[PDB]
RNA sequence: GUGAAGAGGGAAACAACCCAGACCGCCAGCUAAGGUCCCAAAGUCAUGGUUAAGUGGGAAACGAUGUGGGAAGGCCCAGACAGCCAGGAUGUUGGCUUAGAAGCAGCCAUCAUUUAAAGAAAGCGUAAUAGCUCACUGGUCGAGUCGGCCUGCGCGGAAGA
RNA sequence: CGAUGUCGGCUCAUCACAUCCUGGGGCUGAAGUAGGUCCCAAGGGUAUGGCUGUUCGCCAUUUAAAGUGGUACGCGAGCUGGGUUUAGAACGUCGUGAGACAGUUCGGUCCCUAUCUGCCGUGGGCGCUGGAGAACUGAGGGGGGCUGCUCCUAGUACGAGA
RNA sequence: UGCUGAAAGCAUCUAAGCACGAAACUUGCCCCGAGAUGAGUUCUCCCUGACCCUUUAAGGGUCCUGAAGGAACGUUGAAGA
């Protein structure tokens, strides 16, 4: 998956695309096109 | 299980039917005699106590001799403990023979190393050496820098330095066990274990594989 | 106990006659090689007109060394002078066609079965 | 809480049982206890339960909801029960069941042995077809899952373990 | 203006910041800045709210159904939102720009019928078919649902010996 | 400025992680073998040489890898003295000249018996509540923590095949 | 990477609940280690006379006693400046 401080755009690469709130970052779940993951974040410190 | 305590004899080989030579450390033990049994009641563990050998009267102070009293069995040369595997169960003054490694593929030994003094950076951490010319000054077998600069100005706890060398507490691990021989009191495995012949060792089965 | 810099003669008839060890293979820092192990040379000196050249560079085994080989009884074997066989770099198999000089049956390696047949003596 | 606020009907068999916050609930087919979430207040009149926040907690109604369906379906499984099939696909896959292990044999070097808990129960009708069946939702999807893990379709032929409803999308090698 | 040439109190430590200008003595009292759970002198004070990030106790463009308050609006029992059942038809296998083309690439236009709606298309895919789904509408459910505005506190953005 | 010795080497190291290898994972324009790209991860490991004073770099050949950086561009009361700033000499160039160059070239003195702190070892003293001999428990501290190739599984999965 | 699962009828690995997951962490291996003044445990061994003085208190002193053991001397050591 790829990281991006912005999901504004990997959010809308497609129909299945979700954003959800896993832990504490932001993932841009899609389970059938996966290439499409994201996430906002890198972990603590 | 419980180990015992012997003594370092000295090297040989075995040779083998088919053209192998195995070399060989002799040890010896001879019955390794219980002296006290610890549970859990009475010292929050459970180990045995064990003695070996033999030692002059005139040379036994009198707290040993009560205490050797008590379990019944003659003074030895030292003392040693063994934790007990629960189940495992001896009894005062029983006696144990090496037979205990009849069936004991590999042991780890301990010994007492030999002792080499005051040795430099080279033979003890291995430092290697500068310039024996090229105009060295004074300074072929010294350590070098030991540290940095202002920051952090200190030398690091650790620093391998010069110091006593050997003269320690050593362990070595999984060697084959060749022979067992009780009516001879002999015990014999692969390979070098620490010490010089004479002193006393102690022989575990392995603890790993 | 060979090294960089090292000498070597030849027991084949590759065409070269004295080969040095620039390289002891097998190993990131790796120290020395022995008989059985791969060394890169380059040809220091030979014939007129054999496989090699002087300069080419190559891979070659060690069959002969002075420090020697220890067997499992105790025994040593050891040798006048440091020899190998020259293979080619990339199959690692024996440019030359016959060898020469008593070679060890560490050399029972599969790869270099080869050369303990044309091998006059085996110890 | 459209979700919490749906009552669920427990048939005649089902007996209901509640202590607190442990709840449990045994049918024909089993007894499965589960305990609620603090926050959840869970009240059983009429052949019904229904759920309800707790003042106090802020989060009651999605506790609640979380509850409720747990125990729709905590009812279905010791009465109705689950069942999931999965389906191996590729040359060499092949399952089997003696007692309570499914034997799965997956192109590796050793087999596979894979133990099941309490409650799963195991057939294989066809040396590539597992049915698990089970009252606890939870744990037919965990279990049905450890097995799909074992080897997960793969996208160039779809070989591997699936779940027998799954969609498995293959593709094109590279091209050259 | 302060240090310089100024002590005392605060700002952990810290000439130059805040409070404040030390003739001397006191085991009296009110204050200032700044403080009142312990180290450590004074509120574990009352009261109404936020925040769950130890944010508080480092940092931006930008990101997001975090949560608080406010004022409006759109849709909706002539049944909305989501979900699920349906269909998604005919001029037309679309003429035609390049070697296929049947919306199937690019430029041009973007007409038209049967209807409950159905785009000379929405984008996956492509030998042509394709065989997917949707855009849009009929059913089912049954009361809410949508996303802009003013604003509070927070989230991510955030790696160094 | 009543003195903090400069480049490079050698010895010796210690840290960050913006990771070179090895470990784990997401995507891949990932068939496989092998790659690309990101995420996690700092345990351990992480080249010899030809040339030049070099660091570097080019080359040769290895390796799993030959990591990036902090550390007075770590480390001269630890060593070197090859580069670079004394005095000698020359070339080129500049100047009428003396001399000059931040251009080249040949030669060209490197101290310090460790008080304190720090560190490596090693004893003395007193304590631990009458003294004494042992054997222990184990709060805590340290060390260790690298990887190659080949065999099988298997010429199997995969692949038109190689 | 997942199960179950709501807030949000759907979805959703997470909000409650739950399965996995790496040379990093804690252990497991070797060494030191009760000055661990938080000075721990166990076993054994040894000491069973009076008197004076003052500021009468865990006071000072005298006589007689002198263990267990520790050291000392000596012969030494694969232990060691
Ligand atoms: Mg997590
Ligand atoms: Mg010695
Ligand atoms: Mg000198
Ligand atoms: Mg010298
Ligand atoms: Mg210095
Ligand atoms: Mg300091
Ligand atoms: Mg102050
Ligand atoms: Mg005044
Ligand atoms: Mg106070
Ligand atoms: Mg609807
Ligand atoms: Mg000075
Ligand atoms: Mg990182
Ligand atoms: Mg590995
Ligand atoms: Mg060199
Ligand atoms: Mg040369
Ligand atoms: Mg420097
Ligand atoms: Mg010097
Ligand atoms: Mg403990």
């Amino acid at each position: 998956m790829k990281v991006l401080n912005s999901l504004r755009t990997a959010k809308e690469r497609h129909p299945d695309c979700q954003i959800v709130k896993r832990k504490g970052r932001l993932y841009v779940i899609c389970k059938s096109n996966p290439r499409f993951k994201a996430v906002q974040g890198r972990k603590k410190k | 299980m419980i180990g015992l305590v012997g003594k370092k004899v000295g090297m040989t080989r075995i040779f083998t039917e088919d053209g192998v030579s195995i070399p060989v450390t002799v040890i010896e033990v001879e019955a390794n005699r219980v002296t006290q049994v610890k549970d859990l009641a009475n010292d929050g563990y459970r180990a045995i106590q064990v003695t070996t050998g033999a030692k002059k009267a005139n040379r036994v102070t009198k707290p040993e001799a009560g205490h050797f009293a008590k379990a019944g069995v003659e003074a030895g040369r030292g003392l040693w403990e063994f934790r007990l595997a629960e189940g495992e169960e001896f009894t005062v003054g029983q006696s144990i023979s090496v037979e205990l490694f009849a069936d004991v593929k590999k042991v780890d030994v301990t010994g007492t190393s030999k002792g080499k003094g005051f040795a430099g950076t080279v033979k003890r951490w291995n430092f290697r050496t500068q310039d024996a010319t090229h105009g060295n000054s004074l300074s072929h077998r010294v350590p070098g820098s030991i540290g940095q600069n202002q920051t952090p100005g200190k030398v690091f706890k650790g620093k391998k330095m010069a110091g006593q060398m050997g003269n320690e507490r050593v362990t070595v691990q999984s060697l084959d066990v060749v022979r067992v021989d009780a009516e001879r009191n002999l015990l014999l495995v692969k390979g070098a274990v620490p010490g010089a012949t004479g002193s006393d060792l102690i022989v575990k089965p392995a603890v790993k594989a | 106990m060979i090294q960089e810099q090292t000498m070597l003669n030849v027991a084949d008839n590759s065409g070269a006659r004295r080969v040095m060890c620039i390289k002891v293979l097998g190993g990131s820092h790796r120290r020395y090689a022995g008989v059985g192990d791969i060394i890169k040379i380059t040809i220091k000196e030979a014939i007129p007109r054999g496989k090699v050249k002087k300069g080419d560079v190559l891979k070659a085994v060690v069959v002969r060394t002075k420090k020697g080989v220890r067997r499992p009884d105790g025994s040593v074997i050891r040798f006048d002078g440091n020899a190998c066989v020259l293979l080619n770099n990339n199959s690692e198999q024996p440019i030359g066609t016959r060898i020469f000089g008593p070679v060890t049956r560490e050399l029972r390696s599969e790869k270099f079965m080869k050369i303990i047949s044309l091998a006059p003596e085996v110890l | 809480s459209r979700v919490a606020k749906a009552p669920v009907v427990v048939p005649a068999g089902v007996d209901v049982k509640i202590n607190g916050q442990v709840i449990t609930i045994k049918g024909k087919n089993g007894e499965l206890t589960r305990t609620l979430n603090d926050a959840v207040e869970v009240k059983h009149a009429d052949n019904t339960l229904t759920f309800g926040p707790r003042d106090g907690y802020a989060d009651g109604w999605a506790q609640a909801g979380t509850a409720r369906a747990l125990l729709n379906s905590m009812v279905i499984g010791v009465t109705e029960g689950f069942t999931k099939k999965l389906q191996l696909v590729g040359v060499g896959y092949r399952a089997a069941v003696k007692g309570n292990v499914i034997n799965l044999s997956l192109g590796f070097s050793h087999p596979v042995d894979h133990q099941l808990p309490a409650g799963i129960t195991a057939e294989c009708p066809t040396q590539t077809e597992i049915v698990l069946k089970g009252a606890d939702k939870q744990v037919i999807g965990q279990v049905a899952a450890d097995l799909r893990a074992y080897r997960r379709p793969e996208p160039y032929k779809g070989k591997g373990v699936r779940y027998a409803d799954e969609v498995v999308r293959t593709k094109e090698a590279k091209k050259k």
